[PDB]
RNA sequence: AUACAGUGAAACUGCGAAGGCUCAUUAAAUCAGUUAUCGUUUAUUUGAUAGUUCCAUGGUAUAACUGUGGUAAUUCUAGAGCUAAUACAUGCUAAUCUCGACCCUUUGGAAGAGAUGUAUUUAUUAGAUCAAUGUCUUCGGACUCUUUGAUGAAAUAACUUUUCGAAUCGCAUGGCCUUGUGCUGGCGAUGGUUCAUUCAAAUUUCUGCCCUAUCAACUUUCGAUGGUAGGAUAGUGGCCUACCAUGGUUUCAACGGGUAACGGGGAAUAAGGGUUCGAUUCCGGAGAGGGAGCCUGAGAAACG
């Protein structure tokens, strides 16, 4: 009954826990019952995962959220406050949730894919992201499919990468879930198999869409940390 | 014209009354000298 | 047309063509030793069971490493039991002597077919296979 | 090109664009016909996806009939039986669409029982 | 009652004196970015 | 009303044995009601949480818009002469939307005199109307879903536009 | 209750000017004090009783808007705003600084202000109450001190009321009486004036008319001061010309130029501000235009100069000779202002202006054939209208050609100011080659082959009407000169015209490739014309997008090759433009 | 503890039950994925988000409760008397925002003019230019056609029986001397209007394994096919009605024929040898005695 993302070993129980409506949908997002329990081991079971909830240890996006089932989607830093725990999950190249651990500096933000830009109610530029962050006045050079840096003390966008031809990107979504080099090739067509196209290990060529990738940094420069082997 | 005047017989008002043999009160001949003119 | 996440083609079978015969030749021309018990220590109900097969040794050691692994019993689930523990053990009384399993001798399952003969490294052409050689 | 009552006149002569590759002409720019529905001026706001083909009858007014004939590679019987396909489409002041005509449409707001299609090119 | 009179009051003139000011406070910042565009 | 689903009748293909299912709750088409003159009365009916939708009935305080200046004033209602979204609706005398009725222009002639100074630039079928009183003007609003009547004066070219009609 | 309050605004027009009267009655009988204050001024004041006068002047604002034609005005009423507005000045110029009742009784005294002004508004020749100079006398020792109060662009409290003032029929007496027009003339020649000072302008031009024609002998020296007003504000307009609303100007310099010539010096300036009307802005309409070309001519025919000023509207004449826009309407005027300059080059401007502008007739060619034969030393205006004529209007071919020859040979017997002069010429068939023109391209090009006066018969055969060994000799004389900035890129110029897209004609590929060779004979020469074929390789680019994009992509390819020829020599240049071309050129690879 | 003070039958309250059997046989129309909704509803999740004030606190009317009773009798009752509210419903409320004539030079703004919302339903329109590294240098400028960028192709005239501008709480005596609760004065949860997201639903694009031409015509006989307008809608929609046109699908398989459609379709888990046994969602839609009509809710034609 569950999905492919959680990593979630089959020998465990009958009833797979349902996240809980918030930012991310709920089928791009872990909750926090089998982040804790089930995948890092902080817990044995639900009544002390809600143990540790009510004792409020979790900060995922700088604020505490007690519940159970809190969809964290992708790249929310969760941080935990015994032994400085820093964690940027991202995705893998086989589909999971892949929680990479971060420092201090890198927690302090996030980015986010900008969705659309709006002329609301009395003239406020405007912009919303995957956890929904509408915050005010952006450039007027804001596309969609572009990344803004959230602050996370406030919520203000503090850096901003533009989305062009040369540009490094993160695929979530369809049957390139997770594959990260960004550069063989750009093809924008006209309602679909839209995107740039991304390497592999010999530079092998994917077809994915837009709203399935967003970007992440430069070519060799991310801000962002990621995790190796 | 299509459902605008079908002719057709309908199932449910086939019997939904039952007539009576004298009617009108009147005779047929007090019909004609009622309205000769 | 359009892509559509097929966790069935990037999910790690390994089962389809994992054969007992050839899994025993790479064990026998392995140069790396087997980790095997000392001898009385997996024989099961005093000897009313088998000793026991070594399929079934390798699911009891993942069994206690998931068990110590998060601190979890697991349970006698009824279904699940009466399916495949009676089911388990009544073929490994008819097809497991003496610690090994001859239950495959006795069955059609054609080893070239699915588990040999790459379907990938096919090589169909005499300049491809030229090149695979050379 | 008024024949029906009811204040025939664009909804707030008027004219817009949809963008995204798709040209608007001089006269459904400016120009004397309504634009109704036609994704140019309209009411209408162009999404989805857009399909390709020629036609097979234009007989009634505003009911572009595309057909549809594409490649899909059959496993089966492997050969290839070749496709058709229809939809219904309303008209533009752009080309008087004759048998042949190969022409594209976009995806917006079902307008009668079965278009979500209007055509956006000629050529 | 009356207490609760002031606190009232107080609270409200903060609130209008941290809001209606962090509204132009941020618009002020939409003017920088356009006048830097 | 019925309904809205295609299940009840045919596609563009001619299909058969429809038998289909017991209606939802979301196909729910109520009674049509065709606002009249009277008392003001909008029932306020219930939808899709709270929805409040205003059901007119016998509405009368119309905000009619002189056109070449845009001033939305209120006056009464007469009775529609030409609608041929049904030709006996017009024979009973309802109201409803883009219908053309008829208006005691009274307080535009009291806005004119009262920003003009003189009385009666403006076309001349209806400075006729300037004189008489009654003015030729279609509705805009829906009093069977918004609850109101609001409309757009008829001013030279829409007044021929209609008067060549009926 | 706002909403109440409105909704009997609303319908509280429905009785008759006999009721209406009486509650505006009944609303001036709250705190009006006609027994105290109908003399001089108030005997006593409080917030909340300003607070009923507040009130009070916001009933009369409600009640002039709804009724805002009648308003039921009243003697009462008027004393009762007297009062109010002489109490709100009292209280706020008498009030110590503290400012919180100051500023209530000031937005009082404003927005009394804006219920006087809406009285006027709505019922202006109406009442015209024959004792105003009470009210006139008090509004005027209140606000003696809105001297530059309300110069600015948005104060129209007593800038609006001045307004009101000057815009009518004989309420204009409280004007007329002592002063209005010196306070506004005092804020009208403040220099800080924003675009409410066109505003005051145009009131003030309105407002001479009725000032002009009363009877009074002290509202004639008004209008008068009104006429020295605009000869004193001769900066305002001029400073303020940001829109167009320059039909302003041009109404009031006509009409200052109909009414007062008062001194020469002021006539002359006029006349310069005219030209600068001209020569200022040149989003300047036709009638606007003409009426200021007009004006200039009619403060000429009064006191013009006899050789600044003519040499001022020689220039004037020159431009409006190149432009003889609107029909010959700006024509026939420029004719006037050459016949009303006054010189000696005027006076041959005129001649040969008349003798060619009379009507669409053969006149023309017996003029330029007359002063062919009698060249006159002029030569400026003279050659304006040779060039206009040269130019597409479609008549005097031989006779242009002859203009043109006729210049060069000026131009040669002078042997300095007249090689400046074909500097000019040069410069005017520049942009007649880079033209869509028939008739004047060869004109231009006889102008060319004038100026040239191998070579010759290279331009004589290049205007030869036969094309194909007309173009085979013109490659030919592209690789004699092979084996120029400007020059080259005007003969690549006219080559390109005649080969500007005419795709019913054969040898395109070879007449591409002669502008080709030319522009690499032109890119030869690096040390002056790199700039030139830069700019001819740029405008090839940006014809290679523009709508056709045939014979501009086999112009791109060749002239891709002397940036090749440059690249072997080379074996510094600007790499940064040349990739991103690169990348738009591979954006176009996309299409 | 002489206006409250703990146990607490029976009453109001917050929520609970938050998803269970049988019966007649639907061929991508039941279903699964997918495209979209600037074509639409949304409780809860999450991020954001309020400026109109003339000559010290507002009203009776009902419970529970007592008391008199009826009836064989109910979670059936009726008179009479009181009595409370976050129940009902009338109503008490400082002055701050820009342009800046003037600046006295930094402690710089005094005068004047223009201000000030939401919720509902109506119309006009804001939504072609200037800056250089260069055309000619006459080492000055009219500069955009070239060489590159930029503002850029909700402001207002009205209705509506209009919602509001905190009768919520916690942590912190804290600062001031207006000579007494005179101003309290700092922050956080719950409010509170609106938007977006999330959740779910409805439509909608397309794709997906029986044999079928002895099914070759169907569709206008629940509008057939489309157009225009209205009604109803959560909105798109012949969804329904007026008028008009005679369409539309099909041999490139329309439309129609049945079951090992108690079986099948990935609908899904796969198992280290069982090769169509071997994990499951769904057979189709209904039904709460029988059809019909109505009501409630973020969600229903309700297992209550």
């Amino acid at each position: 009954a569950a999905p492919h993302h959680w990593l979630l070993d089959k020998l465990s129980g009958c009833y797979a826990p349902r996240p809980s409506a918030g930012p991310h949908k709920l089928r791009e997002s872990l909750p926090l019952i089998v982040f804790l329990r089930n995948r890092l081991k902080y817990a044995l079971n639900g009544r002390e995962v809600k143990a540790i909830l009510m004792q409020r240890h979790v900060k995922v996006d700088g604020k505490v959220r007690t519940d159970t089932t809190y969809p964290a989607g992708f790249m929310d830093v969760i941080t935990l406050d015994a032994t400085n725990e820093n964690f940027r999950l991202v995705y893998d190249v086989k589909g999971r949730f892949a929680v990479h651990r971060i420092t201090d500096e890198e927690a302090s933000y996030k980015l986010g894919k900008v969705k659309k830009v709006q002329l609301g109610k009395k003239g406020v530029p405007y912009v919303v992201t995957h956890d929904g962050r509408t915050i005010r006045y952006p450039d007027p050079n804001i596309k969609v499919n572009d990344t803004v840096k959230i602050d996370l003390a406030s919520g203000k966008i503090t850096d901003f990468i533009k989305f062009d031809a040369g540009k490094l990107v993160y695929v979530t979504g369809g049957r390139n879930l997770g594959r990260i080099g960004t550069i063989v090739h750009k093809e924008r067509h006209d309602g679909g198999f839209d995107l740039v196209h991304i390497k592999d290990s010999l530079d092998n060529t994917f077809v994915t869409r837009l709203n399935n990738v967003f970007v992440i940094g430069e070519q060799g420069k991310p801000y962002i940390s990621l995790p190796k082997g | 014209k299509g459902r605008k005047l079908n002719y057709s017989v309908q199932d449910p008002i086939a019997n939904y009354e039952a007539p009576i043999t004298s009617g009108y009160k009147w005779s047929d001949d007090q019909i004609d000298e009622f309205f000769a003119g | 047309f359009e892509d559509r996440f097929d966790a069935r083609e990037h999910k790690d079978r390994s089962n389809k063509s994992r054969m007992q015969a050839m899994e025993e030749y790479i064990r026998e021309s392995s140069d790396q030793p087997d980790w095997s018990a000392s001898i009385g220590a997996d024989i099961v109900n005093h000897g009313r069971g088998g000793i026991k097969s070594l399929r079934d040794t390798e699911k009891e050691r993942r069994v206690t490493s998931f068990e110590e692994d998060n601190f979890t019993r697991l349970n006698i689930t009824n279904k699940a039991e009466k399916r495949k523990q009676k089911q388990r053990e009544r073929n490994a009384r008819m097809n497991v002597i003496g610690g090994e399993d001859f239950g495959i001798f006795s069955s059609k399952r054609k080893l070239e077919d699915s588990t040999s003969r790459r379907g990938a490294k096919k090589t169909r052409s005499a300049w491809d296979r030229a090149q695979r050689r050379l | 090109q008024s024949e029906r009552a009811f204040q025939k006149q664009p909804h707030i002569r008027w004219y817009k664009n949809a963008g995204l590759g798709f040209k608007t002409p001089k006269t459904a720019i400016e120009g004397s016909y309504i634009d109704k529905k036609c994704p140019f001026t309209g009411l209408v706001s162009i999404r989805g996806k857009i399909l390709t083909g020629t036609v097979v009858s234009t007989k009634m007014h505003r009911t572009i009939v595309i057909r549809r004939a594409y490649l899909h590679y059959i496993p089966k019987y492997n050969r290839y039986e070749k496709r058709h396909k229809n939809v219904p489409v309303h008209v533009s002041p752009a080309f008087r669409v004759q048998v042949g005509d190969i022409v594209t449409v976009g995806q917006c707001r079902p307008i009668s029982k079965t278009v979500r299609f209007n055509v956006v090119k000629v050529s | 009652r009356l207490q609760r009179k002031r606190h009232q009051r107080a609270l409200k003139v903060r609130n209008a004196q941290a809001q209606r000011e962090a509204a132009a406070e941020y618009a002020q910042l939409l003017a920088k970015r356009l006048s830097e565009r | 009303g019925i309904s809205r689903d295609s299940r009840h009748k045919r596609s563009a293909t001619g299909a058969k044995r429809a038998q289909f299912r017991k209606k939802r709750k979301f196909e729910l088409g109520r009674q049509p009601a065709n606002t009249k003159i009277g008392a003001k009365r909008i029932h306020s009916v219930r939808t899709r949480g709270g929805n409040k939708k205003y059901r007119a009935l016998r509405i009368e305080t119309g905000n009619f818009s002189w056109a070449s200046e845009g001033i939305s004033k209120k006056t009464r209602i007469a009775g529609v002469v030409y609608h041929p979204s049904n030709n006996e609706l017009v024979r009973t005398n309802t109201l409803t939307k883009a219908a053309i009725v008829q208006i005691d222009a009274t307080p535009f002639r009291q806005w004119f005199e009262a920003h003009y100074g003189q009385t009666l630039k403006i076309e001349s079928s209806v400075e006729s109307q300037f004189s008489a009183g009654r003015l030729y003007a279609c509705i805009s609003s829906r009093p069977g879903q918004s609850g109101r009547c609001d409309g757009y004066i008829l001013e030279g070219e829409e007044l021929a536009f209609y008067l060549r009609r009926l | 209750n706002g909403s109440q309050s409105i909704k009997a605004e609303d319908e509280k027009v429905v009785m008759p000017y006999v009721l209406r009267i009486f509650f505006g009655r009944a609303q001036v009988p709250p705190t009006s004090g006609q027994k105290r204050s109908r003399k001089i001024a108030v005997i006593s004041v409080l917030p909340n009783f300003k607070k009923p006068y507040i009130n009070d002047f916001l009933s009369l604002a409600s009640e002039r808007l709804d009724y805002n034609y009648f308003f039921g005005n009243s003697h009462q009423i008027n004393s009762s705003k007297a009062t109010l507005k002489t109490i709100r000045r009292m209280t706020g110029f008498v009030n110590i600084v503290n400012s919180t009742l100051s500023v209530l009784r000031t937005n009082f005294p404003l927005h009394t202000n804006s219920v006087l002004q809406p009285l006027i508004y709505s019922i202006a020749m109406a009442y015209y109450v024959l004792d105003t100079e009470s009210t006139e006398e008090v509004h005027l020792r209140k606000m003696a001190s809105n001297l530059r109060q309300q110069g600015l662009k948005c104060l129209s409290s007593v800038f609006e009321f001045v307004g009101n003032t000057f815009d009518w029929s004989t309420s204009m007496e409280d004007i007329y009486a002592v002063v209005v027009k010196p306070r506004i003339s005092h804020f009208s020649d403040e220099n800080l004036q924003q675009p409410s000072s066109l505003l005051r302008l145009f009131l003030y031009w309105a407002h001479n008319p009725s000032l002009y024609q009363f009877l009074y002998y002290d509202e004639f020296a008004t209008a008068t001061a009104l006429m020295d007003t605009i000869s004193n504000q001769h900066v305002k307009e001029a400073v303020i010309g940001p829109i167009i609303e320059a039909a302003d100007s041009i109404i009031r310099n006509p009409v200052n130029d109909d009414h007062y010539v008062d001194l020469v010096t002021l006539i002359c300036t006029s006349c310069l501000k005219i030209l600068p009307s001209l020569y200022v802005k040149l989003s300047d309409s036709n009638s606007i235009s003409t009426f200021l070309n007009l004006l200039v001519s009619i403060t000429e025919m009064g006191f013009i100069q006899d050789d600044h000023v003519r040499s001022r509207l020689i220039s004037s004449l020159i431009s409006i000779l190149k432009g003889k826009l609107k029909k010959l309407q700006e024509n026939d005027t420029q004719k006037i202002l050459k016949i009303l300059k006054l010189i000696v080059f005027n006076y041959n401007c005129s001649w040969s202006d008349i003798e060619e502008l009379y009507t669409t007739i053969s006149s023309l060619f017996k003029t330029f054939d007359e002063r062919n034969l009698r060249v006159s030393l002029t030569e400026l205006f003279i050659e304006l209208g040779r060039k206009v004529p040269e130019l597409e209007s479609i008549s005097k071919l031989v006779a242009d050609l002859n203009s043109y020859s006729s210049s060069r040979m000026h131009e040669y017997d002078f042997p300095d100011f007249i090689n400046e002069k074909p500097n000019l010429n040069e410069a005017s068939k520049s942009i007649s080659m880079l033209k869509d023109i028939l008739l004047p391209n060869i004109r231009i090009g006889l102008r060319d082959s004038l100026e040239e006066v191998v070579l010759s018969y290279m331009v004589k055969n290049t205007k030869y009407f036969t094309d194909f060994e007309d173009m085979a000799i013109l490659l030919y004389n592209g690789d004699e000169e092979a084996d120029r900035r400007q020059r080259a890129i005007k003969r690549l110029g006219e080559h390109a015209h005649q080969l500007k897209d005419n795709s019913i004609s054969h040898y395109l590929i070879p007449m591409i490739e002669h502008y080709v060779f030319s522009d690499d004979e032109r890119y030869r020469n690096i040390g002056n014309e790199t700039q030139i074929a830069i700019g001819g390789l740029a405008q090839h680019m940006s014809w290679n997008q523009y709508k056709a994009l045939l014979r501009r992509y086999i112009s791109m390819l060749k002239t891709k090759p002397n940036q090749m020829k440059q690249a072997v020599q080379l074996i510094t240049l600007r790499i940064v433009r040349d990739g991103a071309e690169s990348k738009l050129t591979l954006s176009k690879f996309p299409s």
